[PDB]
RNA sequence: CGGCCCCCUGGACGAAGACUGACGCUCAGGUGCGAAAGCGUGGGGAGCAAACAGGAUUAGAUACCCUGGUAGUCCACGCCGUAAACGAUGUCGACUUGGAGGUUGUGCCCUUGAGGCGUGGCUUCCGGAGCUAACGCGUUAAGUCGACCGCCUGGGGAGUAC
RNA sequence: AAAAAGGACGGUGAGCUUCGUGACAAUUAA
């Protein structure tokens, strides 16, 4: 069964990028919208939208630069079988700071830099490079 | 395969008609299969083998119509 | 394999109306009815393992729904088990 | 300057049977009629025009254009087009390595040029029969295939290809050396190696003449 | 410029063709073995010259001629189209037989032999059954005399499922 | 005469969308059993798998009732 | 698992909907099923056929071949729980261009037919990207991932000894 | 009562063993 919607999101992004898809459809959720909202400020995706009320659908517009996938790599860090929690001093650097780590802190979900500026740790959701 | 010779029918052509009727009925082939005994397992392989062979005939009955030889 | 009349009857006394065919109490009662019916069949034909696999499948399914029930609305469960001929 | 009407008459919109299509040709496929694909001309026309411009720009700077077509339906057509614009063409079998092994095929070109000269002067007197007939056949082969490239001299500046799938070998060598490729890509063709994709029919004498005429006009214009 | 959808809708109406339908080709070039014909399709067709030639084998077609040939494919032939004209001639034979059936037109053939219930007759390569007692008005006892002679015939029944043309002179 | 039984290999049964062939019916069935009483393979007769199973089932029932012979040998 | 028929009975799939409202996935130990051979008891016995006997072949022939032939193969009721028990690929879910065939549902359209356009289930063969040591696999993955379990760490000794 | 794309032809072998030990690999570039 489907037990980690976040990993499903990563596969949906990675497969659509590798397949040169213009857009990808998936079941929606607050956390998925929050991650997609975070993705907008760094330019990894073009735009996101939410349709439906009983069964919300999250729609992401993929991005390509020279016919090549914008998302080079994305991989899950904290997983249902193994939760990963990091203190603020130990926060990882994804793609030598060029990429971002989605961190769920006490003040909500933010990037590793946002957590570092705010001095907060949390759960490492994913690596994006 | 019961053949009855008609009037003004030469004997040789009646025999020739008899050869075909037995052949289309596969009498000779059937007896050959049943002369000795075959093992469940082996046969299955032979059948699948012949089936793959006929599938290749289909895949050769087309697509091969291209390229040159001389 | 239950007859149409038997399915229609069982829904009536266990459901609110004729269209409440999906409630957990109806599912357990429908399963229990078939377990009892197949018991006379399964005492004889002892080697009918293929049909016996089906019986254990409904038994397992009945176990999860009854366990699911007891978690919520405990009361409803006790009324169901007393009304039906099941020890547990 | 070619208009949508003229291309429609020539059958450019016609593709191949659905049994042979390549899914990478989906963006340029308008639809399928009677299990035959139809190329979306509304996308070809703007993009075809942009290619024609660049070809004029290349011809403006003394660029060398190499027309590639091997179908017997279009072999003579490509030949005539190149002759008109004093370009180069390969109507006979494409010999592997003209581009990657250019420094070796030059020797065969050199042999061809001497054979063209020394046979007109020499054979007339020193016939002997046998050797004369032998070298004559030799000449045939070479020219029939390499005749259009005897005076080409060096690496080309651009490739024009009909049926990118059939001449995939030529496109590979051009990609290796970084020479731009302009190819007519049908529904069964692979556009991955083509730098300037022209989705159109590659099997019709009518359509091929249209394409060749268009390209020939633009290059002469730049030259002048 | 007009939309592609409307343009292609136009093109198909002046063409009126389909694998089951008939096409109006234009002769392009006449070669020793094949003839190049354009029917508005995606590729020229090199149709063998004998298909255009009449039953006697004389070239009745010249460059630019319009020919009501039959369509075979569009790109089955290595990506090229094939065209048929002997099938169109075969269609001509079948339709004139149909006219002989309905409009009482005459179709000429040859009696090839005698069978249990009548005669086997030849109609331009087709097999026909001619009832023995319905051959002619006069009740001639010895009806064999008409075998092997060219005769007119009228179609009584046409069976495509057996290529059997039941005919009689009556 | 003009005996000619060209078979273009189509489904006679399909025409009429027979919901279930009938064993009782004999004439129809006979047109599909060889002289040696064997069942003709669908490769030669072209019938669909669905109707052949109905056909095979029906002929075997007819065979039991002795309406057609099992074999010509007797 | 393959003649036909009856009685009892399991599962799968599809159409239009309604109902319940996460009730789910996996599973150590545990339990059940589990080809053939074999074992126990009671039947049955044609054909075939371990063992065995004779005749051949060979230097020998405890074999291949020939003529015979017992257990067994069959039935009833128990036991054994092993197989190259193989797709040598554990189960479940999502995602990632296509083509042909087979089988089985179902919707619509001058039903116009020996038609056309869809939409489900299962299955076979070509193969793209990708993956792979390679062979190859390739929407039924051996591709990209997630959940859980079993299991491997040089050959032999040894799947053996206690 | 035909047109190859061929449906398939069964015709068949008696027996004819084993090659001592270690060593032909020998090299590489600036
Ligand atoms: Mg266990
Ligand atoms: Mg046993
Ligand atoms: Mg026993
Ligand atoms: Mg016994
Ligand atoms: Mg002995
Ligand atoms: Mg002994
Ligand atoms: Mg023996
Ligand atoms: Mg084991
Ligand atoms: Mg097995
Ligand atoms: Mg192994
Ligand atoms: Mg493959
Ligand atoms: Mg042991």
């Amino acid at each position: 069964s489907m037990q980690d919607p976040i990993a499903d999101m990563l596969t949906r992004i990675r497969n659509g990028q590798a397949a040169n898809k213009a857009a990808v459809t998936m079941p929606s959720s607050k956390l998925k919208v929050a991650i997609a909202n975070v993705l907008k400020e760094e330019g990894f995706i073009e735009d996101f939208k939410v349709e439906g009320d009983t069964k919300p659908e999250l729609e992401l517009t993929l991005k390509y630069f020279q016919g090549k996938a914008v998302v080079e790599s994305i991989q899950r860090v904290s997983r249902p079988g193994l939760r990963i929690y990091k203190r603020k001093d130990e926060l990882p650097k994804v793609m030598a700071g060029l990429g971002i780590a989605v961190v769920s802190t006490s003040k909500g979900v933010m990037t590793d830099r946002a957590a570092r500026q705010a001095g907060l740790g949390g759960e490492i959701i994913c690596y994006v490079a | 395969p019961v053949i009855k010779v008609r009037e003004n029918e030469p004997f040789d052509v009646a025999l020739r008609r008899f050869k075909r009727s037995c052949e289309k009925a596969g009498v000779l082939a059937e007896v050959r299969r049943r002369e000795f005994y075959e093992k469940p397992t082996t046969e299955r392989k032979r059948a699948k083998a012949s089936a793959v062979k006929r599938h290749a005939k289909k895949l050769a009955r087309e697509n091969a119509r291209r390229t040159r030889l001389y | 394999s239950l007859s149409t009349e038997a399915t229609a009857k069982i829904v009536s006394e266990f459901g609110r109306d004729a269209n409440d065919t999906g409630s957990t109490e109806v599912q357990v009662a429908l399963l229990t009815a078939q377990i009892n019916h197949l018991q006379g069949h399964f005492a004889e034909h002892k080697k009918d393992h293929h049909s016996r696999r089906g019986l254990l499948r409904m038994v397992s399914q009945r176990r999860k729904l009854l366990d699911y029930l007891k978690r919520k609305d405990v009361a409803r469960y006790t009324q169901l088990i007393e009304r039906l001929g099941l020890r547990r | 300057t070619v208009s949508m009407r003229d291309m429609l008459k020539a059958g450019v919109h016609f593709g191949h049977q659905t049994r042979y299509w390549n899914p990478k040709m989906k963006p340029f496929i308008f639809g399928a009629r009677n299990k035959v694909h139809i190329i979306n001309l509304e996308k070809t026309v703007p993009m075809f025009n942009e290619a024609l411009a660049e070809l004029n720009k290349i011809a403006s700077r003394k660029g060398k254009i190499l027309f590639v077509g091997t179908k017997r339906a279009a072999s003579e057509a490509v030949k005539d087009a190149a002759l008109s614009c004093d370009q180069f063409f390969v109507n006979h079998r494409w010999l592997g390595g003209m581009l990657t092994n250019w420094k070796t095929v030059r020797q065969s070109i050199k042999r061809l040029k001497d054979l063209e000269t020394q046979s007109q002067d020499g054979t007339f007197d020193k016939l002997t029969k046998k050797e004369a007939l032998m070298r004559t056949r030799e000449l045939e082969k070479l020219e029939n295939s390499l005749g259009g490239i005897k005076d080409m001299g060096g690496l080309p500046d651009a490739l024009f290809v009909i049926d990118a799938d059939h001449e995939h070998i030529a496109i590979k060598e051009a990609n290796n050396l970084g020479i731009p490729v302009f190819a007519i890509v049908d529904t069964n063709s692979d556009p991955d190696g083509v730098d300037f994709v022209i989705p159109g029919n590659d099997d019709a004498i009518r359509a091929v003449t249209l394409y060749l005429g268009a390209v020939a006009a633009t290059v002469r214009e730049g030259r002048s | 410029t007009e939309s592609f959808a409307q343009l292609f809708e136009e093109s198909l109406k002046e063409i009126e063709t389909r694998p089951g339908s008939i096409v109006r080709g234009v002769v392009v070039a006449i070669d020793k073995d094949v003839v190049l014909v354009d029917a508005g399709l995606k590729s020229e067709s090199a149709i063998p010259a004998e298909q255009f030639k009449n039953a006697q084998g004389e070239l009745e077609i010249q460059v630019g001629d319009e020919v009501d040939v039959a369509l075979d494919a569009v790109e089955d032939g290595f990506g090229e189209t094939l065209l048929s004209r002997e099938k169109a001639k075969r269609h001509e034979a079948w339709i004139t037989l149909e006219k002989a059936y309905e409009d009482a037109e005459t179709v000429t053939g040859v009696i090839n032999g005698k069978v249990k219930g009548g005669f086997t007759v030849e109609l331009n390569g087709i097999r026909a059954f001619l009832p023995g007692s319905l051959v002619d008005v006069r009740p001639v006892r010895d009806t064999l005399h008409l075998e092997g002679k060219e005769l007119e015939f009228k179609v009584i029944k046409l069976d495509q499922k057996r290529n059997n043309v039941v005919v009689s002179r009556r | 005469m003009a005996r000619y039984f060209r078979r273009r290999k189509f489904c006679r049964f399909t025409a009429e969308g027979v919901q279930e062939i009938d064993y009782k019916d004999i004439a129809t069935l006979k047109n599909y059993i060889t002289e040696s009483g064997k069942i003709v393979p669908s490769r030669i007769t072209g019938t669909r798998a669905k109707y052949q199973r109905q056909l095979a089932r029906a002929i075997k029932r007819a065979r039991y009732l002795s309406l057609l012979p099992y074999t010509d040998r007797h």
